[PDB]
């Protein structure tokens, strides 16, 4: 006999990137897996990692459970895994391609770019879609819970996939999510399976018929508007305008991005600032992997794996696309407009979607000049002028942070008395960008990057009850909307680690 | 009912693994001959059994054992391994064959010669293990799989070998679990649960018909028919038999591995280096039992199969006399140089020896002044598991797997028919072409059915009886092959005295010992054979003697040896089961006559385009110029002097000419070249650079390179130039280079300047920091 | 084990061969110079299972040996005296100790200083015609410049070394061994 089946189940539907995403190939982030036809795909061990690590955090790393679903090489009883989980290949949509995301270290003494701390990485654009292609056979008249909270998950889009996971990639959602069941067990259901392509479940029953357990996670929504104007560099000069807002394809549009690599940075960078302050620690000597090695802000942002204090972070943040969206060729007339006051300005009236109001389009995208003055003459110093197209009136979509409580657990080891000093760091960190202190992207100095906070809306799932007050909507930017017993208990934690700022790892 | 095919289509990348990697890669395909990818017969047997399993449960209700069970294990065997108790009934064979899944010939055809493209075929899949804590890449668990590119069709030969009386439902029944197994296969081979190995299965001639038959009929089977062999007949009416011989040459060449077992222990069986007589035995029957009674020829030793050896020069190769010795450091009949034959020549002068063993010789004469020419036989370990059925996976690596040695394919052997004319009167009496029937594709040895045993037999025209020249000094005996012989007590035995004794009353004469001490005068080894008996049902005897290659010459004492007598021994064979290719002797051969020690040693295709694999070979050669594109490019962007000869841009000390930001620019605008259709817009940019001062100052201090810019992208040659690639390694359509640099123009043209970009970015940094 | 046996005979008999090429200078007879040396194989699918076979799939052509073996153990320092002195250290083991090295190396990003990827083009080049060879090593040791210390020809362009009249590399031996010097005595 084979392998006894009572059910197989096939498992389908679109997994869509709800953020770019990078799944990297043998062949410095530039290569992108791809299949024998040289398409780009999600490789089936990829994904199936994906889901296995986040069922192995759902059910509290036991063990038993996984492998019962994932398989093992080692336990006589088990081998080859009942999930199989195929290649799918990545239908990126139509006029659009693989993008290059350009970035920089930032050092911390000098504020400047660190020198040898360039990185650039290809991603698949947000909105490609790829299939959910998953088989399960059954061995008992059921489907298993962790199994249907996994499918649960993909419909959250609770699970990421890829590289950058932490620094604004890996979302992916599932849609037309179709379970098939066929009956091996008997004749009507292998000939069933040989023939008829199954009989349907209709999910939303058994949706229905459990709760949705997530692993501990805080959600952070910051709803924000540009004070001053945001953008992020584009890396190539434009022809009327030297420095442009990076674009990335969102769909079938591009949109302006801030991506979660750029947050991410401004965030760390505040929370190392806070607590070498706290300590009056000096980072001026140290280089700039150094700089970074930092207590509290190793955990909630991650270290660099060095040979191992390599950490991911708990703290993950989404690429943040703007609101407005543009179809691509509009965009190009953009960046190939070569006159500021002649094609440059059809292209922004028709990339802003106001045609024939130039008043109105500058109100969202304004091309602004620069030039420095000699002090000795007065005189402009013609070769430093330089123009930037500023996003004055872009609107942003809200920035998406994620908190994964269950990873500072185990770096904590699962006591959650010490998750109170990350948790007051990460409230600290708010706070401050909230209260303007922490400005993003391009030209901050030099009249962009300030950023009004309207709401951060803080949203717990599966929290433990001493941090259940997290579960909040702020509007006072000083987090007065915390319970002040639960920010007085975090403040006392919080001075306890100041004390003795230990390494909460041990 | 060979003639049946199975195809594979491979619907996403694929890995049948060896087990192991090699250097850098730790996991590797399974190459064939011609160094390609295939699925081995053994692999698709298993895949397919598989899935008629899961048919079969689904059939029984989830009984392990029932009525439908048992079909699999008629039409795939039993599996006596796994059973254990009284199992009383005989192990069913299979009654399908399945071969290997190849490439198709043509395709394979154009790979002959290009291995750049051979290894093409297949690339690196990294895997990683992720800390469960930190998230991190767990390093060494870093990991590179070989896995073939999607899109090969494979297709292997089938033989059902129904039974004769096999009911017309029942042949209903097979075909349709064999369509319905097909059918339900989706995966094979390695990390099929990850997605590797998607494929579609279907036999020729099995449909959704043979499938909906079943469906229709399946609650009316029944039990299949028991298993019997097909029994010999005997006639006993077979003439007497007269000289002359006839010796009908049969050629074999292998077309798969064949394994012909040397010996069996544990989970390993060595293979011979040649074909035993008895394979053959059955094409005899086969092609020859209805012209006279064979077996009653076997029995009267009217027949004599011999060996199948290596042919050399045209004729079958002689196993390496034992008498032949190499210099230990600087000699043998490898290095072709010091070979002394030890009947004739005395030991050298401070000089030690090693005795010849294996291989075989070409013919030699007496005044040859070569060497003769050595024949080596490439024979190759195979290595299989059994998965165990619950899990999965296989019970251990010390019992889950298991290895044959096999003689690899493309190896032709050279076996010899001997009929006396009796027979040969009577089978061109019923048949004139009779040897035109010898002519035959034969599964032949162990695991036949699988990846093993097919061989093409040829007929030659009748051979010359040998004619050994009778000397009344001196015996020399050369074993050709096993010498079997009965002791005096009539166990097999290895007493020299005895073949001493045989040989002067076969010969009628009297024998003495060689009695120089500076010469030797006896070299043999012995053999021992520990086959099996198909008919029997039970192993054979163990059979002892002598190995071929083993020497002795003697000094006749007394008596003429009769030419005519040594002519017929060297036809029928000495001792016990001659008729299967024991005992042939070689009598006063010139090569252990011979003094040696002075002597040395003599010194693609291109697939038609409507071809169907066309799709897929358009992909290797896509993956294989991509590859060496993107190579080519990071050589050249890695200096300095071709950076600027090819874009113009330099670094002048600390600064870069132009500007990042300008090659950022420019690097944006590439971006939307997808074809020779857009090169308009890069043209447009540059003209616009150029249009105006400002910017027209910032490239001005390059070495040309806007007008490099657009050379580059106007000419559709000069990319090629730059990469100066040689693509006839990498192509194997026909018109393939055209059509690929074409295809592949505007990826070749952003490849080389996205490198040099790089290259000039990372060097610009370098001086900067 | 029977069969692997049988092959690390035929190693020990090619290792050997240090008897007719390190001798005793001056001797007469000539006389072999007290010199230890290896020979290995590493039994991979489809390498062959008998010496002749595994060295004959060696030689992508009849001018190549994508072999240089025996590998010399005697130190450096014991040999000065012996005839094939200088055979001796381009057959010395250290030799490919070192191309193991640099093979398990890494770079400042903790990457190896060799890729997989890079290793296994360098594979498929030395099955390549020698000018094939030799391009493709140009252009990967242009890429990665620790490819210089696995040059053979002295001219630093090529992964060969003529010896005998027939060009061989230790290369393949480097990228076969890599795994194989574990040690454990650091």
């Amino acid at each position: 006999m084979a392998r006894k089946v009572t059910t197989r189940w096939k498992i389908t539907g679109t997994l869509i990137a709800e953020t770019p995403l990078h799944i990297g190939g043998v062949g410095t982030d530039l290569a992108l897996a791809v299949n024998g036809a040289g398409e780009y795909y999600v490789p089936g061990t990829s994904l199936a990692g994906a889901l296995r690590g986040w069922m192995t955090q759902l059910l509290n790393n036991d063990e038993s459970q996984i492998k019962d679903l994932w398989g093992d090489h080692l336990d006589a009883k088990r081998g080859a895994s009942f999930v199989i989980v195929d290649d799918a290949v990545i239908h990126i949509p139509n006029n659009a391609d693989v993008e290059i995301r350009e970035g920089v270290g930032i050092d911390r003494h000098f504020g400047t770019a660190a020198n040898g701390f360039k990185y650039s990485r290809a991603v698949i654009p947000k909105g490609s879609k790829f299939k959910l292609p998953l088989t399960f056979d059954s061995q008992d008249d059921g489907l298993p819970n962790a199994l249907i909270q996994l499918l649960c998950a993909l419909e959250a889009g609770d699970i990421r996939l890829g590289a950058a996971k932490t620094r604004g990639l890996g979302r992916i959602k599932l849609d037309d999510l179709k379970l098939k069941s066929f009956a091996l067990d008997k004749p009507e259901g292998i000939f069933s399976a040989l023939l008829d392509q199954g009989k349907k479940l209709d999910w939303n029953q058994l949706k229905a018929n459990v709760t949705y357990q997530s692993p501990p996670y805080l959600g952070i929504s910051i709803t924000w508007n540009p004070k001053d104007p945001v953008m992020v560099k584009a890396e190539g000069d434009g022809l009327a305008i030297d420095i442009l807002p990076l674009v990335s394809q969102v769909g079938s549009d591009v949109r302006f991005v801030i991506p979660g690599s750029s947050i991410k940075g401004i965030l760390r960078t505040q929370a190392e600032r806070i607590i070498r302050t706290i300590c009056q620690s000096n980072g001026s000597e140290k280089n700039f992997l150094e700089q970074l090695r930092i207590n509290l802000v190793n955990e909630l942002f991650g270290s660099a794996s060095l040979s191992d204090l390599g950490k991911i972070g708990a703290l993950a943040v989404n690429d943040c696309f703007s609101s407005l969206s543009m179809t691509p060729d509009q965009w190009k007339a953009v960046e190939n407009a070569t006159e500021m006051t002649g094609n440059l300005q059809p292209a922004l009236k028709q990339a802003t979607g106001y045609p024939n109001n130039i008043s109105q389009a500058y109100k969202v995208l304004q091309p602004a000049m620069h030039v420095a003055v000699d002090r000795w003459t007065g005189g402009a110093a013609e070769g430093m002028l330089y123009s930037v197209l500023e996003p004055i009136g872009v609107t942003w979509e809200p920035i998406q942070v994620h908190l994964d409580i269950a990873r500072l657990k185990n770096y904590y080891h699962g006591k959650e008395e010490k998750l109170k000093p990350a948790i007051a760091l990460l409230l600290l960190v708010l706070r401050d960008l909230a209260n303007k202190k922490i400005p993003v992207g391009y030209g901050t100095n030099r009249g962009m990057g300030t950023i009004t906070v309207s709401q951060i809306t803080l949203n717990g799932k599966a929290l433990p009850t001493e941090l259940e007050p997290l579960n909040k909507t702020m509007t006072c930017p000083n987090l007065t909307d915390l319970d002040e017993a639960f920010r007085q208990d975090l403040s006392t934690a919080w001075k306890e680690w100041i004390a003795d700022p230990i390494d909460l790892c041990q | 009912m060979r003639g049946i095919e199975i195809t594979i289509t491979m619907q996403s990348d694929w890995h049948v693994g060896t087990g192991m990697g090699r250097g850098e890669l730790d996991s590797v395909v399974q190459r064939d001959g011609d160094n390609l990818p295939y699925i081995p017969g053994k692999t698709l047997t298993g895949i397919l059994r598989d899935s008629c399993e899961q048919v079969a449960l689904g059939l029984d209700n989830g009984q392990t054992r029932g009525l439908w069970h048992g079909w699999i294990n008629f039409i795939f065997g039993d599996q006596p391994a796994l059973a254990q108790g009284a199992i009383e009934p005989e192990p069913r064979p299979a009654l399908i064959a399945i071969g290997s899944a190849h490439l198709d010939p043509k395709l394979k055809a154009a790979f002959q010669g290009k291995k750049q493209l051979q290894e093409a075929i297949a690339f690196m899949k990294p895997g990683v293990a992720i800390d469960a804590i930190t998230g991190t890449a767990k390093k060494d668990f870093l990991r590179f799989e070989e896995v073939v590119r999607l899109g090969a069709k494979l297709t292997a030969e089938v033989e059902l070998n129904l039974p004769d009386n096999l009911s017309e439902t029942n042949k209903k029944v097979i075909a349709g679990i064999l369509a319905s197994g097909a059918k339900l296969t989706e995966r094979l081979g390695g990390k099929r649960r990850r997605g590797n190995g998607r494929c579609e299965l279907k036999f020729s001639g099995y449909s959704d018909q043979q499938i909906q038959w079943l469906k229709d009929n399946y609650q009316s089977v029944d039990q299949p028919p028991k298993y019997q062999q097909n029994k010999l007949q005997s006639a006993g009416d077979n003439p007497e038999q007269q000289p002359p011989w006839h010796i009908i040459p049969l050629t074999i060449k292998t077309l798969s591995p064949v394994v012909l077992p040397a010996r069996t222990v544990g989970n390993v069986v060595e293979c011979l280096d040649y074909i035993p007589g008895r394979y053959l035995l059955g094409y005899i029957h086969k092609t020859l039992g209805e012209y006279f009674d064979v077996s009653q020829a076997i029995a009267a030793g009217d027949l004599i199969i011999t060996n199948a050896t290596i042919k050399i020069d045209g004729k079958a190769g002689r196993a390496t006399p034992f008498c032949l010795f190499g210099e230990k450091l600087d000699g043998g009949l490898g290095k072709g140089k010091g070979v002394y034959n030890r009947f004739q020549e005395s030991e050298p002068d401070g000089i030690q020896l090693k005795g010849e063993r294996g291989g075989y010789v070409g013919q030699f004469e007496q005044e040859q002044r070569n060497l003769p020419n050595t024949g080596k036989i490439n024979s190759e370990l195979f290595t299989h598991n059994t998965i165990q059925d619950d899990v999965q996976r296989p019970t251990s690596d010390v019992g889950g797997v298991y290895s044959y040695e096999a003689i690899i394919a493309g190896q032709t052997f050279v076996a010899e028919l001997r009929l006396p004319d009796s027979l040969v009167k009577q089978i061109t009496s019923k048949n004139k072409n009779w040897q035109a029937q010898l002519k035959a594709t034969i599964r032949i040895g162990q695991s036949k059915k699988d990846q093993y045993g097919k061989i093409e037999v040829t007929s030659g025209n009748s051979a010359d009886l040998p004619k050994p020249t009778g000397n009344n000094k001196t015996l020399s005996i050369w074993f050709l092959s096993d010498i079997l012989l009965r002791g005096d007590r009539l166990n097999f035995n290895a007493t020299p005295d005895d073949l001493k004794k045989y040989l002067e009353n076969a010969l009628d004469i009297k024998l003495k010992e060689r009695s120089d001490n500076d010469l030797i005068c006896i070299a043999l080894r012995s053999q021992r054979t520990e086959s099996w008996q198909v008919r029997w049902g039970l192993p054979r005897p163990s059979l002892v003697g002598w190995q071929a290659g083993s020497c002795l010459i003697y000094d006749i004492e007394s008596g003429t040896v009769n030419a005519e007598k040594l002519q017929e021994l060297m036809i029928t064979g000495i001792g016990d089961r001659c008729t299967e290719g024991y005992g042939q002797i070689g009598f006063n051969d010139p090569l252990l006559s011979a003094s040696l020690g002075k002597l040395t040693a003599k010194p693609s295709n291109p697939l038609p385009t409507n071809h169907p694999t066309q799709d897929y070979a358009r992909l290797i050669e896509k993956a294989a110029w991509r590859e060496a594109i993107q190579n080519k490019a990071l050589a050249l962007a890695s200096s300095r002097a071709k950076r600027e000869e090819i874009l113009g841009i330099k670094i002048m000390g600390k600064d870069s000419q132009p500007t990042m930001t300008q090659l950022g620019g420019f690097r944006s605008v590439l971006k939307r070249l997808h074809s020779r259709n857009n090169r308009d817009i890069v043209t447009g940019y540059l003209t616009a650079l150029e249009q105006v001062s400002n910017r027209k100052e910032k490239w001005s201090n390059t070495s040309q390179g806007l007008t490099k810019i657009r050379n580059l992208v106007t000419q559709e040659n000069l990319i090629w130039n730059h990469l100066d690639i040689d693509f006839s390694p990498l192509t194997i359509t026909q018109n393939g280079v055209n059509q690929l640099k074409s295809e592949l123009w505007a990826e070749a043209v952003r490849t080389l300047v996205d490198a040099i970009i790089r290259g000039h970015k990372r060097d610009l940094e370098k001086a900067q920091e | 084990f029977s069969v692997a046996y049988t092959l690390a005979e035929r190693l020990i008999k090619s290792a050997k061969e240090v008897k007719q090429k390190v001798t005793v200078t001056n001797s007469s007879p000539i006389t072999p110079f007290p010199c230890s040396a290896i020979d290995f194989h590493i039994l991979y699918d489809s390498s062959g299972i008998d010496f002749d076979r595994i060295r004959e799939k060696l030689r992508p052509e009849d001018n190549t040996e994508l072999y240089n073996r025996p590998y010399v153990v005697t130190a450096a320092e014991n040999l000065s005296q012996a005839q094939g002195y200088e055979w001796s250290q381009a057959h010395s083991l250290q030799t490919l100790a070192d191309r193991v090295s640099y093979l398990r190396s890494e770079d400042g990003e903790g990457k190896s200083a060799l890729p997989s990827s890079q290793s296994h083009a360098l594979r498929t080049a030395l099955y390549l015609e020698k000018n094939e060879a030799d391009a493709q090593y140009s252009l990967i040791s242009q890429r990665y410049k620790i490819l210089k210390n696995f040059a053979e020809d002295g001219e630093n362009k090529s992964l060969f070394h003529l010896e005998n009249g027939k060009y061989v590399t230790r290369f393949l031996d480097a990228l076969d061994a890599k795994d194989f010097f574990a040690n454990a005595n650091h």
